[PDB]
């Protein structure tokens, strides 16, 4: 009819808005991790030049 | 952000919407009656001229 | 009817699927952003006591 159209359009537009907010936000998590697993690594080879320094 | 003034966008779009389709409800229902009051009064119609063949064939 | 009803539900069960795996995400990404800080501000102490082990 008429104003079904316009509603199935909002439920729509919520759609879109939800799931690219949710892609957004999983990119955001896998960049953020990727970033503090380097960093711990980092940690690592320092305290592996550490030892060697100790030694 | 952008996607708070499209919420609110698509929001005032599905209001006028339903809006406009309750409206149309409204009117095509008027229109429904108006055609019912339309068949009814055809009815009256067939019976008068059902009862007035009906005289002029006895 | 029949299909105005399967349609929103499954819209809306699509919006409300998104919306929270987006929570779950900006969730972990702030416990992950804590944690970097974490390591970070614990490897500055370790190349401190680096830097002194080696003068």
């Amino acid at each position: 009819m008429d104003a079904i159209k316009k509603k199935m359009q909002m439920l729509k537009l919520d759609k879109e808005n939800a799931l690219d907010r949710a892609e957004q936000a999983e990119a955001d998590k896998k960049a953020a991790e990727d970033r503090s697993k380097q960093l711990e690594d980092e940690l690592v080879s320092l305290q592996k030049k550490l030892k060697g320094t100790e030694d | 952000d952008f996607d708070d003034i499209h919420r609110k966008r698509v929001e005032k779009d599905l209001n006028e919407l339903q809006t406009l389709i309750e409206a149309h409800f409204e009117n095509r229902k008027k229109e429904e009656e108006e055609l019912i009051s339309l068949k009814d009064r055809i009815e009256k119609r067939r019976a008068e001229r059902a009862e007035q063949q009906r005289i002029r064939n006895e």
